[PDB]
């Protein structure tokens, strides 16, 4: 149960999935028993991408996602006191001020993407369901549930697009490197969140007596020392769930690297393709030589 | 039979169970060897026809061998490490559980090795030195399966689900990132109707670099397949019995034009053998080879089958322009589908881009025109309506003389702005010595000798 | 130079479902499999410790004697933030005669208390001064010293493990029967429902489209 | 700055949260228990000696509750039952006198002259501190050296772009 924090997210996800299923079923079956969709959708791609008009909402969504991450690093640094803390000051309020903006931005995208079933199963939709609902539960008890707030790290994948809108990443080869690099730091910070969550709060079988006192930065370190195959064993997972997840992450990590080991076509093969600008120094003059050169 | 591994795995489990009932106590001995026979998981997925693919069964074998050997070797470590060594009178126990042995062996063969749990018994260490050598020898052996996983898992295409209530064409022969380009831009044009029939492509060699990008740009209406048009087996999977037509493409940049179009005839034979009633549209590089299509007994051009001869049209348009320049660019604009475009400037191309919007269409004319002479009808089409009429079918009569009278059910050919406008012509009602060839079609003379004309 | 470029015209609908049909079926299968796998894990993970409490019997025992042992056992007391400091408490032993085993046994609050000190029938909440620990043992001792042998009472016991230790409480609450057979089962049921429901809509859609 | 932020602020908040008051002695006692301490010999002696536990209670001027005094949180964490720890030495006599001498300074000033002391009800009502655990290095060094590093970086970029843009404009002056 856990004061229904998790349940608020889980119910609002599956409830919406069942609503769409029932609606799409009955909207057809009633034939067998016997607008804003663009003028606001266009703002949802023209104020945020393609024509770059107004101010890129994607840029605000990115900055507020990082803001929520910094608040998660601060909240997870505290020893989970719960009864009393300085959250009565900005810490909690400013998170709520980002969550309302995310709710409105989700509201805009809900009407836009035509078939709502496919929109409901978009990863950026799932990442909003696993953070917005429990924040509005959190105000009742006035206490910060450290649950799935680390999934905000799962949307800094969009870092390539904003560098592509500022025309900094103009090169067709180099955007692949920024995608692959972003996937690694995003999955590393996310998986360290799961280890923190599962390892700090002990196993059910021991009535949760089986705690190992771990901090988020030690989980970021542990997962790095593990997937590098170094493994000092000065810090490691003691909870029986934590070990189970570690056996998954070792298999997953080595399967992931085996998949992306074939990008030497980008990095070694094509990063070396020099030449395509020739800055013109004024006040000098020059010739052009061409044809057959050896 | 006695030395089969599944026989050995039964001898190491059945006998001690019948001993176990005497003492009423479960000996944890070699009961983990039951894990050594889930190797047979491929066969049952192969009998349910789930693993029908010849490549994918290898992946399920290799995957099953790894999880079976992992669970088995963890059983040996549990057995040897939990019950201590003889030399210490068995006082040398380390209190280990089977799930910690599954974990230990995984953290070990991954080369991580935290050392929070590890083998203390002198037998356990001995087995661990064997399993480290065995594990790395096993992975070195199976590291050469990239032929399955990277090389052949990417072999897409072999089914083509048939969506009922739609219809489609089949395009085949010679396809490349340029050869399909001029076709797709005009076939999927925005200024035609919701004629959503384009759903297939078929040729042996796999797609390349941006051809896949061009297919992904039209993800909903391409659906390419690997497969050769000479196999009646491949034609059967492409559902060509249901198809509306079969478009055959040929490379005009060939090294020997008279080899390609001859090859291309038997593509027509293969299709007509599998199914006789399908429409064939094809292209021919030379002219003479066009006669061959009439030999194929189920080729009938009166039902729509036709051969676009590239040399015949190419030299035809050029020849026509020797009577009036620009007639080549005139006709070549009547067939490509093209939007009307506004230009605000007074540059020459402002007037040209009005002209290019004009495509050619045909439609049965209204009964109200019957019994009139052709010129009288053609005036009314251009003055009362806004359509220009070129010809009528009387078997393809172009600009008929005044002495010719229109009968019922005749087609007119029109050059007008958009297919939706021509219907006005159907709805209109009140409102308000030897010197020639044998057929006389061309000029002829007695054969010369080349020395007389150089 | 570059004319009017092009025109903004596009009219598509993903047909009706394609990517949404694939994703929703896949998700349903993932929920089915992870339901079965979670039950498979929570099975031999929870049943192995739960059998040990379940195997322990119940009885209606009586006090046999109460004593002070003398030995001052060390305990840890917290100060609200990371004090590893320690104090000490006097050992009390309360013996019971078990109503079924008719054997001398020490009482213990819970198996936790039994495992942390098998020679004493109570452990106080550990505090700073020796006086507060002493009074916290005396106060619990008093409640037995004024009710020696009168009023037989419900208690828990396990001859398979040990004849000479008796428990006042069970170690596991009813979370096992209520949560082990529930959340993976609910996860599987939601998965099955989403697959069935989606295949209903998929099969019905073509039959509705054909009705024209 | 991003590192030195949540790295330094997490411990610094705990000292910052502790309050100040003007408490008074309530009692002074000898406990009897001889606690072990380590004494060095200048090179790697792990040898130990012992000291008598003294407890000085104060009544807090705001909480009006009995609490033990402690020099600093280090001393509190290393022994929560004694209000002082001597600098540990070889002979029992030197430890005993080093407790007596500190005890004397309270025994001649019981309850007279109320004095400044530090306290935190959020953590504990019954321990009181004579000193803060962190000096002003945090406000003086956390917001300074990364900021100075950033300022020098910004200045070198701006200055160099000034010289770069000016150079072509000066070359064109001929
Ligand atoms: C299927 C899931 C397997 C069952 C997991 C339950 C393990 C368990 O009961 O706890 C065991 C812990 O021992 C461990 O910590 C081992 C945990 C590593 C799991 C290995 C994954 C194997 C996947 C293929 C035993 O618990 P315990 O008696 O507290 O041992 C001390
Ligand atoms: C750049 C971002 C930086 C933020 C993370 C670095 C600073 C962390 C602040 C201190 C901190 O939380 O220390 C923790 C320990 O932490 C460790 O000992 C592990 C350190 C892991 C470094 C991971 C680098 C990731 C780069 C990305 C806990 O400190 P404590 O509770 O006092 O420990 C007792
Ligand atoms: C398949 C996996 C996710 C099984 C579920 C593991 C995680 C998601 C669940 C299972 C048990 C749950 C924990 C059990 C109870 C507590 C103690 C509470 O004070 C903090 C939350 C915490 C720690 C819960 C967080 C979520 C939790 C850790
Ligand atoms: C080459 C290897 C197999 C040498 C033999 C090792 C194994 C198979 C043999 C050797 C010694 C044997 C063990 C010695 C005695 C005991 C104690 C008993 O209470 C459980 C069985 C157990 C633990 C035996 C199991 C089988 C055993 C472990
Ligand atoms: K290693
Ligand atoms: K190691």
């Amino acid at each position: 149960m856990w004061w229904a924090f998790l349940a608020s997210s889980m119910v609002t996800f599956f409830g919406g999935l069942f609503i769409i299923l029932l609606w799409r079923t009955l909207k057809y079956l009633w034939t067998v028993c016997c607008w804003m969709t663009s003028v606001k959708d266009w703002a949802g791609v023209m104020i945020s991408a393609q024509t770059l008009t107004g101010r890129v909402l994607v840029v605000l969504v990115f900055a507020l996602s990082i803001g929520a991450l910094v608040i998660y690093f601060i909240d997870s640094s505290n020893p989970i006191e719960s009864c009393q803390n300085f959250y009565k000051d900005f810490t909690l309020q400013i998170d709520m001020a980002f969550n309302v903006f995310f709710l409105l931005y989700f509201g805009l995208r809900f009407i836009a993407a035509n078939d709502k079933l496919w929109f409901w199963l978009e990863v950026n939709s799932v990442v909003d369901f696993f953070t917005v609902p429990p924040v509005f539960v959190s105000v009742y008890l006035n206490r910060s549930w450290l649950g799935l707030r680390f999934l905000r790290a799962l949307r800094l994948i969009q870092f390539s697009e904003i560098l592509q809108f500022l025309n900094i990443l103009k090169t067709s080869n180099s955007i692949k490197l920024v995608n692959l690099l972003s996937i690694f730091i995003s999955t590393w910070l996310t998986a360290a969140g799961f280890i923190h969550l599962v390892e700090n709060s002990g196993d059910p079988w021991e009535n949760f007596q089986n705690n190992q006192a771990l901090t988020y930065w030690e989980c970021v370190y542990l997962l790095m020392v593990t997937m590098s195959t170094v493994g000092y064993g000065d810090v490691y997972a003691k909870t029986t769930l934590g070990r189970l997840f570690m056996v998954f992450f070792i298999l997953g990590g080595l399967a992931m690297f085996a998949s992306y080991v074939p990008e030497i076509i980008e990095l070694i093969g094509n990063r070396k393709k020099y030449g395509g600008s020739y800055s013109a120094v004024s006040g000098r003059k020059h010739i052009v030589v061409c044809g057959h050169i050896t | 039979f006695w030395l089969e591994v599944n026989s050995v795995v039964d001898f190491f489990t059945v006998p001690p169970v019948f001993v176990s009932v005497y003492l009423n106590r479960s000996w944890l001995g070699l009961r983990f060897l039951r894990a050594l026979r889930l190797i047979q998981f491929s066969e049952i997925l192969q009998f349910l026809n789930i693993l029908k693919t010849s490549n994918s069964i290898k992946l399920v074998n290799l995957l099953s061998i790894f999880i079976s050997t992992w669970l088995t070797a963890a059983g040996f470590i549990h057995l040897v490490e939990n019950s201590g060594d003889p030399w210490e009178n068995f006082q040398n126990n380390q209190a280990l559980t089977y799930w910690e042995c599954v974990y230990l062996l995984m953290v070990t063969m991954s080369t991580v090795g935290y050392g929070d749990v590890y083998a203390k018994t002198t037998l356990g260490r001995l087995f661990m030195v064997f399993f480290i050598l065995g594990g790395l020898a096993m992975f070195a052996s199976y590291v050469p399966e990239i032929i399955e996983l990277i090389g052949n898992r990417k072999k897409y295409g072999g089914s083509y689900s048939a969506v009922s209530g739609r219809k489609h064409i089949v395009v085949c022969g010679h396809i490349t990132l340029e050869s399909v380009s001029n076709f797709l831009k005009d076939f999927l044009h925005k200024d035609r109707d919701d004629v959503n029939v384009e759903i297939v492509f078929l040729h042996n060699i796999s797609p390349n670099l941006e051809l896949e990008a061009l297919f992904k740009r039209h993800f909903t209406q391409v659906e390419f397949y690997q497969g050769s048009v000479l196999n009646p087996h491949d034609l059967a999977r492409v559902k060509i019995e249901s198809a509306d037509a079969c478009l055959i493409l040929a490379n005009k940049y060939c090294a020997d034009p008279d080899a390609e179009d001859a090859s291309n005839i038997m593509r027509v034979i293969s299709i007509k053998n599998y199914h006789p009633k399908i429409r064939i549209i094809t292209q021919m590089l030379q002219y003479h080879n066009k006669a061959h299509l009439l030999n194929i007994p189920s080729w009938n051009w009166k039902e729509g089958d036709d051969a676009i001869c590239l040399a015949e049209l190419k030299l035809g348009f050029i020849a026509q322009s020797c009577l009036a320049q620009g007639l080549s660019t005139m006709l070549a604009n009547l067939f490509s589908m093209r939007s009307f475009i506004k230009i605000e400037e007074d540059t020459w191309q402002k007037y040209y881009l009005e002209g290019v919007s004009n495509e050619m269409y045909t439609e049965y004319l209204s009964s109200a025109f019957v019994g009139l002479s052709f010129p009288t009808v053609c005036e009314l089409c251009f003055v009362k309506l806004k359509l220009l009429m070129i010809a009528i079918e009387s078997r393809i009569l172009i600009n008929p003389g005044n002495h010719l009278k229109i009968q019922e059910g005749t087609l007119g050919f029109f050059i007008a702005s958009d297919a939706k406008e021509v219907k006005r012509a159907f709805f209109y009602c009140k409102a308000c010595v030897k010197k020639y060839d044998s057929t006389g079609m061309f000029h002829w003379c007695a054969p010369k000798e080349i020395e007389k004309v150089i | 130079k570059i004319r009017d470029h092009d025109l903004l015209d596009k009219r598509k609908t993903v047909t009706a479902l394609k990517a949404g049909e694939d994703k929703s079926i896949r998700l349903g299968l993932f929920l089915i499999i992870s339901g079965v796998v979670s039950l498979f894990i929570f099975g031999f993970c929870w049943l192995s410790p739960a059998l040990q409490d379940l195997q322990a019997t119940e009885a209606n025992c009586t006090v046999l004697s109460v004593q002070q042992i003398g030995e001052v056992f060390e305990c840890t007391f917290t100060c609200g933030a990371d004090c590893r400091g320690t104090s000490q408490y006097p050992c009390v032993q309360v013996y019971v005669n078990n109503s079924e085993s008719n054997s001398r046994a020490l009482l213990h609050s819970d198996e936790h208390q039994l495992l942390t000190n098998p020679k004493c029938s109570y452990i106080p909440p550990c505090k700073r001064e020796n006086q507060k620990n002493l009074e916290s043992v005396m106060n619990w001792q008093q409640y037995w010293k004024d009710e020696i042998g009168s009023q037989p009472f419900t208690c828990y016991f396990n001859q398979h493990q040990r004849p000479d230790d008796v428990l006042l409480h069970r170690t596991h609450d009813e979370i096992v029967l209520l949560h082990c057979f529930l959340w993976p089962l609910v996860t599987f049921v939601v998965g099955v429902l989403i697959v069935v429901l989606t295949i209903c809509a998929k099969s019905l859609a073509v039959k509705a489209e054909a009705m024209k």
